[PDB]
RNA sequence: UAUCUGGUUGAUCCUGCCAGUAGUCAUAUGCUUGUCUCAAAGAUUAAGCCAUGCAUGUCUAAGUAUAAGCAAUUUAUACAGUGAAACUGCGAAUGGCUCAUUAAAUCAGUUAUCGUUUAUUUGAUAGUUUACAUGGUAUAACUGUGGUAAUUCUAGAGCUAAUACAUGCUUAAAAUCUCGACCCUUUGGAAGAGAUGUAUUUAUUAGAUAAAAAAUCAAUGUCUUCGGACUCUUUGAUGAUUCAUAAUAACUUUUCGAAUCGCAUGGCCUUGUGCUGGCGAUGGUUCAUUCAAAUUUCUGCCCUAUCAACUUUCGAUGGUAGGAUAGUGGCCUACCAUGGUUUCAACGGGUAACGGGGAAUAAGGGUUCGAUUCCGGAGAGGGAGCCUGAGAAACGGCUACCACAUCCAAGGAAGGCAGCAGGCGCGCAAAUUACCCAAUCCUAAUUCAGGGAGGUAGUGACAAUAAAUAACGAUACAGUUGUAAUUGGAAUGAGUACAAUGUAAAUACCUUAACGAGGAACAAUUGGAGGGCAAGUCUGGUGCCAGCAGCCGCGGUCUCCAAUAGCGUAUAUUGUUGCAGUUAAAAAGCUCGUAGUUGAACUUUGGGCCCGGUUAACGGGGCCUUUCCUUCUGGCUAACCUUGAGCUCUUGGCGAACCAGGACUUUUACUUUGAAAAAAUUAGAGUGUUCAAAGCAGGCGUAUUGCUCGAAUAUAUUAGCAUGGAAUAAUAGAAUAGGACGU
RNA sequence: GUCGACGUACUUCAUAGGAUCA
C-alpha cells in the first residue's frame, strides 16, 4: 500500500480545565480577541509550550555548544519574523518569557481591526470569512493566519471586494435593480 | 519466497534516489547489471526525476527505444538498467555528457562533462587471476573483465578504462599520498589523500584519510576508490570538491549567495 | 521421503524440536543406487540447477590407474572382495567408493611387455634397454599378475559420475589389505 | 497454543494426530503408500482406530461426581 | 493522588478524618452530523464454511501461416502486407492476503562459504567439430468419421513446418610427444604413421624460494681458441590451501564447438546467378559480475522449581568408511567407543507468542502495546507425496487419505476466497458483487497486450487540519443597564447553475455568468443544576402545617452553567535509583554447610627541563632523572665527519630516527573515540500547501532566449570490529629451579 | 443436603480532637 501521510495534533487538554482562574483568563482572551471556542486558546498554548520547552531545552546546554547556536539563532529568527519577537530581544532567555497574547496579537483577525478596516473583532472575522481581505496581491479568509512583519504593511481590502473597487454585492445591485424597476 | 524478487517497495528503496514517498506505491527495481542494486541509479531515476527530460516512465521508455541514450558508449534500451558510479551517460541529440559521482551529500550529481573526459573512465580493480590458457585477467568494480593487464597491476589499484577499445589506458597503485574518494558509509562523497592503511588479517583494512581542510576520517577499505595524485584528479570532480561543510558554515555560505 | 534437514534431529541438550515448517525441496535426498556387477545399465538424474548426474545401476568396466607406472587401462571388474563400510555389500557385489575389487591384468601386463621387454627392431631394443632400470617391481604385485588378478580400490563414486574408476593398491596400501583379507 | 482446543478438530485431525506424537515423545520421561503411482479390512480397522483414538472426549464433570458417588 | 465542594455539633474558629471531583488510551453503545484538506477499514484465540463474477498471460523487421482468414496486388509462380488457431520460447516461484504453528526456533545486529547452486543482465571467451545444408526415427493446428447426461473429457484415420525432436561436415601454421620402415653399429640417424580444442571421471606431476661456496657417480645437452668452458635462464594470488593455471596416461549410453532469422546491396575482378562484404536479432561452453538461494559463527527472548535431573532400545555425543545432497554435516547406512546438557535453571509445561523497525505513558528509572502501510519467516481446510522448471515440496499445479461439500440419466464428474467485490456462521444487522490501466511499477516474443498489484470514485463523525450558523446602525419598552416574531440598507456562502478548469472518462476542489437571507423558518447539538404555578392528587401529624411530588385542575381541542460540529453513558485502566520486618503485614527454634554474592594492605611515587594549544588557570605531548620491548632482513635517509664551489650546493665515508615484513609474545573486565546499526517513524533546518495538518517542494527574471538553491543535521540499548588510556577489580610467572641472559 | 474445608468476590463495625461562646 502507499507509504502513510503524517498527521498530528495541535492541540491538547489543559492539566486542568476547570480552574476558575483560567476560565476567567480564557473569558478575557476569547472576548478581546474574538475567539470561537476554547480550541483555539488551546491550540495557541499548545505552541507557545513547545517553543518554550524547546528554549528551556537549549538553555540546558552550554553555551557556545554547535547544537545550542544554531538550533537558537533559527529559532530566535523564526519567531522574530512572526513578529511575536522584537527585534532587540534576540536571547533565547526572552523567547522564555513569550506569552499567549503575543501570538493572538498577530492574528489576522486581530490586525485587521487594529489596522482600522473593521469596527470590531468580531467584524474583522467576519470580513475575513466574506472573502474581502487579502495579504499582499492574495485573499485570504482564515482569521487564525499569522501576519509576518513584512506582510502586516500589505493588508488590504481585496480587488475583488466591493469595497475594494468591484462590483456592488448581490444586496446593493438587487435594490438598485427593484429601485429602478 | 519461493525465488527471485521482481518489485520494491518505494520505502525499501535506497534513499539517495530521493523518491517521493506519496507519488506512487512501487519504485523502479534496477534490473540486474554492471552494479550492485543499492549502489546504482536507474536510468529512469536518472531521466526523469534528476534532468527532468521526462514527465513519466512512459515518455522514459520512449526515449530509451529510440536509441538515443548510451551508457559507456554502448546503447541501452532498457528502462531499470542500472548505471553506477564513474559510469558514462552520454545522450548525444542534447550534446550532453554526464559522469555519474556522488555529491558531498551522498547523492549521484548531474555532472556535465566535456566530450574528451567522457573517452575513458576509472575502475578499482576488485580482482587479478589467471582464465583459462593461462591468460590473466583484471575484474573491476563494474563487472568487466580485461585480458592482458599489466603485471605490476594489482587489487584494489585504479584503471583508467578507455571505451571504445574497452582496455587499459593507464594505471594508479594504490599507495600513500593518493587522491581517494569515498564510494561507501557515512563519509559517503568525500575526497581525501591517503595518510596510512591499517591491516588487519582475516579482517576489514581500515584508511585513514586527509581532506584538504586537514579533517582526518577512517574508512574501510572497500569504500575507497583511487582517482589520482593529489591536486591532479584524473577526472572532473563535482563542485564543492568532495569538502564536507558543516551545518552552520552551509547556512553561512547559503545566506551570503542568496 | 529421504530429506536432509536438521530440524528433525534433537536439539545438542537433549531437547525435543518441533517441526517448523513443511519439508523444502533445497534439502531432499534420493534412493542410493546399489550398483552391482554386470551389463552396463546408467540412467541420468536430473538435479539441481541445470546440472545432470548419472546413476551407475549396472557396471563391467573402469578404468583402473597403476600409479608407479603412471599409466591408466580399462579393465573388466572381476568382483568386490572386501569393503571397509560394511561386509554386506561385499557379500551382495556392490560397487562402491574405496571398495576393493579385483580386476584383470592382461592389459596393464601387455603393457609391461611391451614397455619394458620383461615377463612377470633396434628400436624396441634401444628403448627398453634405456628403461630397463624401472623394470623391477614389487613381488606382491608381480605374484597377483602371475595369478591375473589384480587388487584395485574404487576412487570414484559410482552412485553419482556412474564411472567405476579406481588405482592399483601398493605397498602399504596393499600390505594392509591383505592382511584384512 | 500447542494443544489448545481448536474450533473443529473434527476437520482437523491429521494435525491432532502430530501433537498427540509431540506428548508421546515429550512427556515420556514421566510415563516411564505412495501416492504418485501409476496404478493405486486392516485399513478400515486403522481408520477406525485412529479417528477413535484421537477423539475421546474428556470424562465430564457430572460424570466424575457420578462414578464417585457410585462407589 | 492533586485542587475544589460537602459531612463530621448547641454554634464559630484551628486541626484530623471521611464521601465525591484526574487522566488519555482501549472496547461497546447513544444523540447529533452544514463546508475544505487528509486519511483508515482485523478480531467468536471462528487459519470456521462459501453461491456468483474477476484476479496471468504474452509477438517484434527479426522461430513456424497454401486459415479453403481479411486486404491489396501483377512490387514476385517458393513466401514476403496484416493475421485467427496451433507448435515453439518466456512468465505463471513476482504481486496480494493472514498470523494457525514457532520459546535459541523465528527475528535484530554481526560473521563465513578455502563449503555450494544460480534462469536473467553486464564483460570476456571456442581456426583443433550432402554442406550451394541431412531425416520422420512426427506431430499440432486443419479435413473427415465418432463416444459420453455431464467437464478447459477426448478416441480412429488422413495431412504439413521449426531456433520443436534427432543427426551431421566444412578453416593457418607450427611446435611437442609417441610408434617407428630403412642405411648403420654410430656421439647414431631416420622416411614415414599417428596424437593436441573444450566437457566428465580418475591417478600422477609443477605451482620455487633466510641468506653463500665445492668434490664426485650415472645420464646427457650447447660451445669454442679441442683445451676445457658453459652467463642474463621460469613461475601469479591469499593471513592460510590439494588455490588460480598448466602438464602427463587413460575414461565416457557424455556434452559444446551456429544446418537459425531481419534489413541492405558495398568491394574485386579472369563476367561467372564467380569470390568477398556491412548494420542487427536469437542461440551456445567456461570464467567473472549482478539479482538471488542454501547452510553458517558470537550475543540477545515472556510466565513456570509444588517441572531436578534430561538425551541414549527406535541417533543421543564423537571417530572411521560409504550412500545421498548443489554442497559441509548422524542427514542416513555399517562398525566402533560412551558420550552430550544442567541450580550460571537443562528437560518438561503455559502462552489471548509470528520477530523487528516502532506506539503509548513517565521527570528520570521503568511498565505496557506492536494482526495492521517497511524488512524477514510460515501457510493457503488438516496431514502425506511429487511432475515441470534456474528457481516450488507451488496449492487461482497434480495425487492419495481425513473432514466438508456441488452436478448426476446413479454408470460417473468436478472442488478449495487467510486474493478483489459479495454472502453464511443468530432470531438482532454496517464499505461497492462500482470505473480504469491515465500515474507507480511488474510480466511477455515485448514502446502497443495484460495487471481487483495498483489508482479513481462511492460508503457508519476510525484517527487528524482549517472553519460558517451573522456584522454595522436607528427606533421602541423595562429598571445607562437589559430585552425585541420592532426597524434601515450593506456583506456573504450552504445550495441551484450557463460556462470553463479539473479527470483515462467522470464526481469533487479552486474559478465563475445568473439565482440563493430577517423567525436571515437557509429553524446546532449533547449533558448538568435550580425554580414557580392549581377550587389537582397521595402520605404523616402537638389545628392554618410538613414530605412526596405535580403533562392529570371546572369547562374546553421557566432560568442558569460547561463543551461545541461535536457531546454523553457503561466496563477497563514491587522500591537498582527507592519500601518494610520491637510495640499492628513480615527475622526461619539453633548450628553446620554446597551453589550464588562479597572479601585487609603492599609493586614507578616524586623531582628537573623542552614544545606547541586554549580562555594567570586549564588541559595535550616530548625528553632527563638506575626507567628506552628484543632480534633479523629490506627501503629511504637524517644528523655526524670530511674534500671542493658559494647558512646553501658538492666529493668519499658512517648510516641514527622513521617506514615495511618475519620471528618474539599473560590474559580479561572497565572506559574514551571511530565505523556499523535500511527506509519509514522521532527530534530538527529551509520552504506564504490561501493558514494549518502536511508535502519536499520551490525561487528569480521574462519582449526574446531562460538562470537557480534544495531534498540538511542528530538519536539509537546489548553483541561483534578498530582505537587512546593504565586509575579500580581480577588473572599467569622463578621454589626439588625443569628459572633468565650470552659474541 | 438450606453439609465441612479452602479459593474467589463483596458487605459491614469501629473518627473525632483542642479553643472560645451559651
Ligand atoms: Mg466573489
Ligand atoms: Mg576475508
Ligand atoms: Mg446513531
Ligand atoms: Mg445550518
Ligand atoms: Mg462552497
Ligand atoms: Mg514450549
Ligand atoms: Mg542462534
Ligand atoms: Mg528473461
Ligand atoms: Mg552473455
Ligand atoms: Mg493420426
Ligand atoms: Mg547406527
Ligand atoms: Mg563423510
Ligand atoms: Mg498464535
Ligand atoms: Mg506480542
Ligand atoms: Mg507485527
Ligand atoms: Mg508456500
Ligand atoms: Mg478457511
Ligand atoms: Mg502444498
Ligand atoms: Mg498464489
Ligand atoms: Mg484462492
Ligand atoms: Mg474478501
Ligand atoms: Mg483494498
Ligand atoms: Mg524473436
Ligand atoms: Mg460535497
Ligand atoms: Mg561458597
Ligand atoms: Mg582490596
Ligand atoms: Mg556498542
Amino acid at each position: 500500500p502507499r507509504a502513510p501521510r503524517t498527521y498530528s495534533k495541535t492541540y491538547s487538554t489543559p492539566k486542568r480545565p476547570y480552574e476558575s482562574s483560567r476560565l476567567d483568563a480564557e473569558l478575557k482572551l476569547a472576548g478581546e480577541f474574538g475567539l470561537k471556542n476554547k480550541k483555539e486558546i488551546y491550540r495557541i498554548s499548545f505552541q507557545l509550550s513547545k517553543i518554550r520547552r524547546a528554549a528551556r531545552d537549549l538553555l540546558t546546554r552550554d553555551e557556545k555548544d554547535p547544537k545550542r547556536l544554531f538550533e537558537g539563532n533559527a529559532l530566535i529568527r523564526r519567531l522574530v519574523r512572526v513578529g511575536v519577537l522584537s527585534e532587540d530581544k534576540k536571547k533565547l532567555d526572552y523567547v522564555l518569557a513569550l506569552k499567549v497574547e503575543d501570538f493572538l496579537e498577530r492574528r489576522l483577525q486581530t490586525q485587521v481591526y487594529k489596522l482600522g478596516l473593521a469596527k470590531s473583532v468580531h467584524h474583522a472575522r467576519v470580513l475575513i470569512t466574506q472573502r474581502h481581505i487579502a495579504v499582499g496581491k492574495q485573499i485570504v479568509n482564515i482569521p487564525s493566519f499569522m501576519v509576518r512583519l513584512d506582510s502586516e504593511k500589505h493588508i488590504d481590502f481585496a480587488p475583488t471586494s466591493p469595497f475594494g473597487g468591484a462590483r456592488p454585492g448581490r444586496v446593493a445591485r438587487r435594490n438598485a435593480a427593484r429601485k429602478a424597476e | 519466497a519461493r525465488g527471485p524478487k521482481k518489485h520494491l517497495k518505494r520505502l525499501a528503496a535506497p534513499h539517495h534516489w530521493l523518491l517521493d514517498k506519496l507519488s506512487g506505491c512501487y519504485a523502479p527495481r534496477p534490473s540486474a547489471g554492471p552494479h550492485k542494486l543499492r549502489e546504482s541509479l536507474p536510468l529512469i531515476v536518472f531521466l526523469r526525476n534528476r534532468l527532468k527530460y521526462a514527465l513519466n516512465g512512459r515518455e522514459v521508455k520512449a526515449i530509451l527505444m529510440q536509441r538515443h541514450v548510451k551508457v559507456d558508449g554502448k546503447v541501452r534500451t532498457d528502462t531499470t538498467y542500472p548505471a553506477g558510479f564513474m559510469d558514462v551517460i552520454t545522450l548525444d541529440a542534447t550534446n550532453e555528457n554526464f559522469r555519474l559521482v556522488y555529491d558531498v551529500k551522498g547523492r549521484f550529481a548531474v555532472h556535465r562533462i566535456t566530450d574528451e573526459e567522457a573517452s575513458y573512465k576509472l575502475g578499482k580493480v576488485k580482482k587479478v587471476q589467471l582464465g583459462k590458457k593461462g591468460v590473466p585477467y583484471v575484474v573491476t568494480h563494474d563487472g568487466r573483465t580485461i585480458r592482458y593487464p599489466d603485471p605490476n597491476i594489482k587489487v584494489n589499484d585504479t584503471v583508467k578504462i578507455d571505451l571504445a577499445s574497452g582496455k587499459i589506458t593507464d594505471f594508479i597503485k594504490f599507495d600513500a599520498g593518493k587522491l581517494v574518494y569515498v564510494t561507501g558509509g557515512r563519509n559517503l562523497g568525500r575526497i581525501g589523500t591517503i595518510v596510512h592503511k591499517e591491516r588487519h588479517d582475516g579482517g576489514f583494512d581500515l584508511v585513514h584519510i586527509k581532506d584538504s581542510l586537514d579533517n582526518t576520517f577512517v574508512t574501510r577499505l572497500n569504500n575507497v576508490f583511487v582517482i589520482g595524485e593529489q591536486g591532479k584528479p584524473y577526472i572532473s570532480l563535482p563542485k564543492g570538491k568532495g569538502i564536507k561543510l558543516s551545518i552552520a558554515e552551509e547556512r553561512d555560505r547559503r545566506r551570503a549567495q542568496q | 521421503g529421504i530429506s536432509r534437514d536438521s530440524r528433525h534431529k534433537r536439539s545438542a541438550t537433549g531437547a525435543k524440536r518441533a517441526q517448523f515448517r513443511k519439508k523444502r525441496k533445497f534439502e531432499l535426498g534420493r534412493q542410493p543406487a546399489n550398483t552391482k556387477i554386470g551389463a552396463k545399465r546408467i540412467h541420468s538424474v536430473r538435479t539441481r540447477g541445470g546440472n545432470k548426474k548419472y546413476r551407475a545401476l549396472r557396471i563391467e568396466t573402469g578404468n583402473f590407474s597403476w600409479a608407479s607406472e603412471g599409466i591408466s587401462k580399462k579393465t573388466r571388474i572381476a568382483g568386490v572382495v572386501y569393503h571397509p563400510s560394511n561386509n554386506e555389500l561385499v557379500r551382495t557385489n556392490t560397487l562402491t567408493k574405496a571398495a576393493i575389487v579385483q580386476i584383470d591384468a592382461t592389459p596393464f601386463r601387455q603393457w609391461f611387455e611391451a614397455h619394458y621387454g620383461q615377463t612377470l627392431s633396434k628400436n624396441a631394443e634401444r628403448k627398453w634397454a634405456a628403461r630397463a632400470a624401472s623394470a623391477k617391481i614389487e613381488s606382491s604385485v608381480e605374484s597377483q599378475f602371475s595369478a591375473g588378478r589384480l587388487y584395485a580400490c574404487i576412487s570414484s563414486r559410482p552412485g553419482q559420475s556412474g564411472r567405476c574408476d579406481g588405482y592399483i593398491l601398493e605397498g602399504e596400501e596393499l600390505a594392509f589389505y591383505l592382511r584384512r583379507l | 497454543g500447542t494443544y489448545r482446543k481448536r474450533f473443529n478438530e473434527k476437520a482437523r485431525s491429521g494435525h491432532m494426530a502430530k501433537l498427540k506424537e509431540l506428548k508421546r515423545i515429550r512427556n515420556k520421561q514421566f510415563t516411564r503408500p505412495n501416492a504418485n503411482a501409476e496404478i493405486l479390512e486392516e485399513e478400515k480397522k486403522m481408520k477406525k482406530r485412529k479417528l477413535q483414538e484421537l477423539f475421546t472426549p474428556k470424562e465430564s464433570k457430572v460424570s466424575r461426581l457420578k462414578k464417585k458417588r457410585l462407589d
